[PDB]
């Protein structure tokens, strides 16, 4: 007898991106500037996404 | 380094003397020909495709090493994902003084 | 896992092909030993020397090509 079987298999996923600043601190000015005292860590985490 | 390039070169020594042999049992000696003819039966071609145009498989087969060697000597990318894996070592480094 | 590994080697002069009268033959499945005193023909993994014959043997060209070519007989059952 000749059978035909199928399989699936995920290839890739959902790409995603985050501004560190709009999503810690909006729209606020003085958070941004405590923000900045938080030196590389936002960099470090959009090199990892990308 | 010195013990991996010494390793490579047992390997590659015992290719070119012994075959197929040397990791299933011992080291069984047989000459070149003959063995490229075992594998040109591997590939699904006659030993004598082999036996009466050796002179130019041979030719090729350096020509071929030579184009490599010139390859090796010219611009970057051919090492990429080696000196990539280097640069990313160095960098976490970095960012942990910074920090 | 059971495993098949070969046991007691042995040294045996060989060549490519042999020539009977002008034509070149070559083996089917298996190598060209001399084993002292004559020719014969034996699979790589296992010693078991078999005549040379027309069955296990197929012609291909003239003997003025192969490197070291030599001169034997070929049976035939006729
Ligand atoms: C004959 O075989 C032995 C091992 O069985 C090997 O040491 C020797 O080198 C062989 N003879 C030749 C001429 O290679
Ligand atoms: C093969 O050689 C062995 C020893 O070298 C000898 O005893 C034997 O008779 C030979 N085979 C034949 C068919 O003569």
């Amino acid at each position: 007898s000749i059978s035909i079987t199928t399989e699936v298999m995920p290839v890739s996923m959902a790409k995603t991106s985050v501004d560190c600043n709009m999503y810690i601190c909006g729209d606020s000015t003085e958070c941004a500037n405590l923000l900045l005292q938080y030196g590389s860590f936002c960099t470090q985490l959009n090199r990892a996404l990308s | 380094d010195d013990m991996i390039a010494a390793y490579t070169a047992a390997l590659v020594s015992g290719t070119a003397t012994a075959g197929w042999t040397f990791g299933a049992g011992a080291a069984l000696q047989i000459p070149f020909a003959m063995q490229m003819a075992y594998r040109f039966n591997g590939i699904g071609v006659t030993q004598n495709v082999l036996y009466e145009n050796q002179k130019q498989i041979a030719n090729q087969f350096n020509k071929a090493i030579s184009q490599i060697q010139e390859s090796l000597t010219t611009t970057s990318t051919a090492l990429g994902k080696l000196q990539d894996v280097v640069n990313q070592n160095a960098q976490a480094l970095n960012t942990l003084v910074k920090q | 896992h059971v495993t098949y590994v070969p046991s007691q080697e042995r040294n045996f002069t060989t060549a490519p092909a042999i020539c009977h009268e002008g034509k070149a033959y070559f083996p089917r499945e298996g190598v060209f030993v001399f084993n002292g005193t004559s020719w014969f023909i034996t699979q790589r993994n296992f010693f078991s020397p078999q005549i040379i014959t027309t069955d296990n043997t197929f012609v291909s060209g003239n003997c003025d090509v192969v490197i070291g070519i030599i001169n034997n007989t070929v049976y035939d059952p006729l």
